[PDB]
RNA sequence: UAAAUUAUGGUCAAUUGUUAGUAUUCAUAUUAAUUUUUUUAAAUGUUUUAUCAUUUUAUAAAGGUUUAUUUUUGAAAGAUUUUUUGUAUAAAAUUUUAGGAAUAGUUAAUAAUAAUUUAUAAUUUUGAUUAGAUUGUUUUGUUAAUGCUAUUAGAUGGGUGUGGAAAAAUAAAAAAAA
């Protein structure tokens, strides 16, 4: 918005300056791993957890705080839903996209996400494996989804995951996947149990951006 | 020291009475200390307190099975090679051995 | 069930995302505690930074203590070529000639043009500035990287002589980069940080050897003690590799 | 004193009451006040030879 | 009315003019100490229940309560107490750890006066200066392990001596000769 | 008794907030921050009409 | 005409020392000279623990030249936990007198009191490291440590299935399980401690309440 | 190392046993209590709603805890036409038994690792852990008084985890959307 666009031009007119002696690191603090509070709070690079009143010169950021997106079927004990979640890497500000996704593949600890080959896109349009961030004009600020096999077939019964509701589960599929890790026959703990969202929850109609009644 | 110098307070006169005990209670307790220890004499008491171990708590070696003195009373319960060892040692104590240092001898010792 | 229910390390929150999107709309994942390593850890260290246009142009010319011969660092960075170069051997283009080890005591840029005016009056304001400081014993343990882990170097312990250096360096630091206006790469109000290079990335060498030195090669020699050395000698020296067979030096002074 | 603290003389109430006297705390010097004598010649046979790493 | 008689007494529920309206709660219960082992066994190896246990904690007599001030609170203005502590450094077998004794203070009003206690934290030096025998400066701060609330501010003293040691190749200290103490007696020759 | 005529005249001599003395308060870092912020986002508005 | 300065006393202290010791190795009972040999060694340990702090290279040197290092030994681990040990050169006042800035350039020992940040954190930021000599201990954690990510990053590129098995285990695991979220009662940094009242009966983990300092 | 006055100021400390040679807080006293008396409590059916459902209605059962109990606003208050922020879970002090010994899913680093990661780990004689007794840091009684002597009650783990917060299975005396 206005703020991107004013540190930028900021930094850029910093960078023209003929005369600058360069910044004192005595005076030039860093950051605190101790402050009260027991959560540990990770905030901007321009940020501090102490109060500091003097803006600090702009400086080019080495590490870009990618966000990328994917789709997970998580399971609710009425079914399945499809929602979203975020892995977050620091990419150098120089890297190339496959490199992003090398990063990408590593960071994320969920083992229902990077099963098969994904491309990484922005708003739909997908990025060549081959440039950099700098050509994209990718920020943090900047919105990248992701993009796997079998994601253009969701649409149908088949590569969308089956649930028990609905569906025979058998001994076939039992000790397979997802449904053999989720042990379908209730235990006395009850077996991982998962999050619950009943039928009628967004009535007889599920979520929308539009309200259609 | 290990046992008691004394039973019961000994010294109870009067302040600045210009002896430890007078006559009288010193008498009294010394009494009642003979009867304490002639009884440890006829009972024929034994006590051990070994190395590795508790020492506050005492194996008293008099009531010990081998060793115990009465027919009828059950002793005590103590670890079988322990009390082998205890048994080896009251019995070696007993006579003087040439070279050994004099160490005082009685009847109740046995 | 072998520690705490949530173990302390792994409760963070980030503000760099903004309000409200965690708790509905989206969970955001990460291995949170790369960054959060410390600086003591990754072996960074954080140089004299240089102003943007300063930035731009290379630096010529630098000021170095001369290690002597026959030194303790000499020898044992040596012994670490050796082990670094039997354990991975793609090290070897990394790895800076036992030969041209010196301390470097800061950087500067010097214009062609007036090279003679400013190595004469550098060359005497450096002899006014060391005229009373006699040698120093200094201590070398331990390793850092400047530039993005690009430049692998020892580090100087302020255990010793150390402080005199500190004064020294800020004299002239005060004097060539504030009387003569010359281009030290940082402020001349702030000091430089001593080091003895010892592997390096060049911008040429990065395509094949690529971005950042693995820290994998040097993690064990992180703390490693390559011992103590007196020291007499500074040169202010411009850096030409093809000369001597040493950096070319332009100006000396001797501490006695 | 009430009667029912510590013993059923008065005297004890004070005995465990030196326990807690300021000035008769424990530290470097006085230790172990409660239990001295269970301690006492306890390394007497125990033979440990000091340790020098210097010359 | 607590200031009025036994026989002074005609209504309960209210003080008529002001004063404290007060309770009594009935000290003088005769309460007394069941027994219910034998003096030869009793349940617990280091100490033995025999009479009635006096409770609480500043209900204790003789009452001993916190004292704020002390060396520490004399050289800090703490935003909270025990936010700053100055202590010695016992100890470093735990890596970026280092174990602080520090001393706080008691006050005996019955006696009037002062004593001293001492108590170990554990305090979080990153990169691992503390050499053991260091008197440091130690802040309160965001919990980081189980045990770590404090984190090293400042070395006051270094050890120069300990680090010289060490650069040798040495223990910073010598290893303390007995260990804690026991109740047997161990026959240990040659 | 608690009546007027117990306590000394010199408490009507008094002019206002002169028994207040400075008081030094300081805080942790992290907290001037915190209380600095909510100053400022209260400054801007206390309430959303309301104010 | 020094005589009752630290060195000096240390010496001498030294020497009488050694002679009463041959002396009690000859003739074996004289509980005089016991007596005195063991407050003779006091007052030398009196002396060398000023000494280390006044100039320690002399105390060094008297501890090689005479062999007493054993009277330097902390007595016993209980006071020297308690940090008596080190309480000494407090008393005798020399805890501060150091004079530093010929040794440890000073800058990177103190913290920073308007920012909060610690000592590690001004040398951090004045590019400075202190750090004591490490043992072979802290060097191969450290060192074992430091590659975590490099293991990590060649893991989960050359071997996917291994890791996404680790990983079922792990999520399903965060479902099963004693506490699902996080709670004051789950996020309880002591548990046995602050709820003491659960240990016999209902809670039957943990056996004893405290395992730590506090 | 000198006195002082423009004179009682700045608002009350004040102790009561008839014993039995003498030494030592110890029977019979007053005050406060239990002995001792039905002038302050109380009965069951909570309530709306769109109908087999969904909205409102969050700390008195017991167990015995002495290094111990700690927290937000997203509910309501609450006011605008819609995206609204940041601050919290952490600690420090005070902790009992006449005669006193070892404790343990265990410390610290790594990390959303490890039922076999790495390490010379952690608690204790400055009194631990088990075990007894016990409801913790404005409440009483006596007294001229540093003391001695009381103070209830209320937070007892998890297992489809709802809810802003578990405080959620009789036991009000809290008006609970005309
Ligand atoms: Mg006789
Ligand atoms: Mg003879
Ligand atoms: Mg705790
Ligand atoms: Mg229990
Ligand atoms: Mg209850
Ligand atoms: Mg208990
Ligand atoms: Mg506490
Ligand atoms: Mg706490
Ligand atoms: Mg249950």
């Amino acid at each position: 918005g206005h703020y991107q666009q004013e540190a930028f031009e900021a930094r850029k007119r910093f960078e023209e300056s003929t005369t600058y002696p360069g910044p004192i690191r005595a005076a030039t603090p860093g950051d605190t791993r101790f402050y009260s509070g027991s959560l540990e709070s990770i905030l901007h690079d321009t940020d501090r957890h102490y109060w500091r009143a003097v803006t600090d010169d702009p400086r080019v950021q080495h590490l870009i705080p990618l966000r990328i997106r994917f789709k997970i079927f998580t399971w609710v004990t009425s079914g399945w839903e499809q929602r979203m979640q975020v892995v977050q890497i620091m990419a150098p500000k120089d890297s190339t996209i496959a490199q992003v996704k090398d990063l990408v593949i590593v960071e994320n600890q969920s083992p229902y996400l990077c099963v098969s080959s994904f491309h990484l896109a922005i708003d739909g349009k997908e990025l060549d494996p081959q440039k950099t961030l700098g050509e994209y004009g990718i920020t943090e600020q900047s919105q990248i989804d992701a993009i796997e096999q079998n994601d253009h077939l969701l649409h149908r019964d088949d590569e969308r995951p089956r649930d028990w509701t609905v569906d025979e589960i058998t001994a076939e599929d039992v000790k397979r996947s997802p449904y053999k890790e989720m042990e379908m026959q209730p235990l006395q703990n009850l077996a991982p149990r998962y999050e619950a969202r009943p039928k009628g929850y967004f009535g007889r109609t599920y979520y929308s951006g539009m309200k259609q009644s | 020291r290990w046992a008691a110098k004394f039973y019961g307070q000994v010294t109870f006169g009067p302040r600045n009475y210009p002896y430890p005990s007078s006559r009288w209670l010193a008498r009294r307790f010394q009494m009642k200390k003979h009867r304490i220890i002639k009884r440890f004499r006829f009972r024929r008491y034994k006590l051990a307190a070994v190395a590795n171990l508790p020492f506050a708590k005492m194996i008293r070696v008099g009531m010990l099975p081998e060793l115990k003195s009465s027919k009828t009373k059950r002793g005590d319960v103590v670890d079988p090679t322990l009390s082998g060892q205890l048994v080896s040692a009251v019995k070696n104590t007993g006579e003087k051995r040439k070279g050994q240092r004099t160490r005082p001898k009685s009847k109740y010792q046995v | 069930e072998r520690g705490l229910y949530f173990p302390i390390n792994h409760r963070i929150v980030d503000h760099r995302i903004a309000p409200g999107v965690t708790v509905e709309e989206t969970d955001v994942q990460s291995r949170y505690r790369r960054e959060l390593r410390t600086n003591f850890a990754t072996g960074e260290t954080r140089q004299t930074i240089a102003p943007p246009w300063s930035a731009r142009e290379r630096p010529t010319h630098f000021f170095s203590l001369r290690l002597p011969s026959r030194n303790s660092v000499t020898l044992r960075v040596k012994e670490m070529h050796n082990h670094l170069l039997f354990s991975h051997q793609q090290c070897a283009p990394m790895l800076v000639s036992p030969t041209k080890l010196h301390i470097t005591l800061g950087v500067m840029t010097i214009p062609e043009n007036s090279r003679e005016e400013l190595v004469k009056n550098i060359q005497q304001s450096m002899s006014e500035t060391f005229a009373c400081v006699q040698p120093l014993q200094l201590r070398f343990r331990g390793l850092g990287t400047f530039d993005f882990g690009r430049v692998l170097f020892i580090r100087v312990v302020p255990e010793a002589d150390f402080g005199r250096l500190e004064r020294a360096v800020c004299d002239i630091r005060r004097r060539v980069g504030g009387v003569l206006g010359v281009d030290l790469k940082g402020n001349p109000h702030d000091s430089y940080v001593p080091h003895v290079t010892v592997a390096k990335i060049r911008p040429n060498q990065r395509q094949q050897l690529g971005d950042t030195i693995p820290q994998s090669l040097w993690a064990d020699y992180q703390h490693h003690d390559f011992g103590d050395v007196t020291l007499s000698t500074v040169d202010l020296c411009r850096m030409k590799g093809s000369p001597d067979g040493y950096y070319h030096t332009e100006g000396a002074v001797h501490l006695s | 004193i009430a009667h029912w603290y510590c013993g059923h003389k008065f005297r004890h109430r004070f005995m465990r009451d030196k326990r807690f006297h300021p000035s008769l705390q424990a530290s470097h010097d006085a230790r172990n006040r409660f239990s001295k004598r269970r301690h006492f010649k306890t390394n007497r046979w125990n033979y440990q030879q000091a340790y020098r790493d210097m010359p | 009315p607590w200031w009025n008689f036994q026989t002074e007494h005609r209504q309960r529920c209210v003080l008529m003019y002001g004063g404290a309206r007060t309770k009594n709660t009935h000290n003088a219960n005769h309460r007394v100490f069941i027994k219910k082992y034998k003096r030869n066994a009793f349940p617990n190896r280091t100490r033995h229940h025999w009479a009635v246990s006096m409770t609480g904690v500043l209900s204790q007599r003789p009452r001993r309560m916190p004292w704020p001030y002390d060396l520490t609170s004399l050289i800090f203005n703490q935003p909270r107490q025990g936010s700053d502590k100055i202590g010695y450094v016992v100890g470093t077998s735990m890596l970026k750890t280092a174990v602080v004794a520090t001393n706080h203070m008691v006050y005996y009003p019955k006696f009037n006066q002062r004593v001293s206690r001492t108590k170990r934290f554990f305090a979080h030096d990153e990169d691992l200066a503390c050499v053991e025998g260091d008197l440091v400066h130690i802040k309160q701060c965001r919990k980081i392990s189980k045990y770590k609330h404090y984190y090293v501010f400042s070395i006051l003293e270094p050890n120069v001596e300990g680090r010289e040691r060490l650069k040798l190749g040495l223990k910073a200290v010598p290893p303390p000769l007995f260990g804690y103490p026991v109740s047997r007696r161990i026959v240990k020759l040659n | 008794f608690r009546g007027a005529d117990t306590y000394s005249v010199k408490y009507c001599e008094q002019g206002r907030y002169e028994y207040q003395r400075y008081l030094m308060i300081n805080r942790f870092p992290s907290e001037y921050k915190k209380h600095f912020l909510s100053f400022l986002s209260n400054i801007r508005m206390s309430s959303g009409s309301a104010t | 005409f020094d005589t009752t300065s630290p060195a000096v006393l240390a010496v001498k202290r030294a020497l009488k020392c050694r002679v009463l010791r041959n002396h009690l190795l000859t003739n074996p009972h004289n509980n005089i000279i016991k007596t005195v040999l063991a407050n003779t060694e006091r007052k030398l340990n009196h002396a060398l623990r000023r000494l280390r702090k006044v100039d320690f290279k002399k105390y060094w040197e008297i501890i090689r030249d005479h062999d007493v290092q054993d009277i330097l030994q902390p007595p016993n681990l209980v006071t020297y936990r308690q940090g008596s040990y080190w309480k000494y050169d407090w008393n005798a006042g020399l805890a501060i007198s150091t004079n530093l800035a010929d040794v440890m350039d000073p800058r990177g020992l103190n913290g920073c009191v308007e920012t909060g940040r610690s000592r590690s954190e001004v040398a951090r930021d004045l590019g400075l490291s202190y750090t004591r000599p490490l043992h072979e201990n802290e060097k191969k954690q450290l060192s074992h440590q430091a590659v975590y990510y490099e293991r990590l990053a060649k893991f989960k590129m050359e071997q996917p299935e291994a890791a996404r098995a680790m990983e079922r285990e792990r999520f399903v695991r965060k479902f099963s399980g004693m506490f699902v979220k996080m709670d004051i009662r789950s996020g309880a940094p002591d548990f046995p401690s602050t709820y003491r009242r659960l240990l016999g009966t209902k809670v039957v983990r943990w056996a004893s309440k405290r395992h730590g300092p506090n």
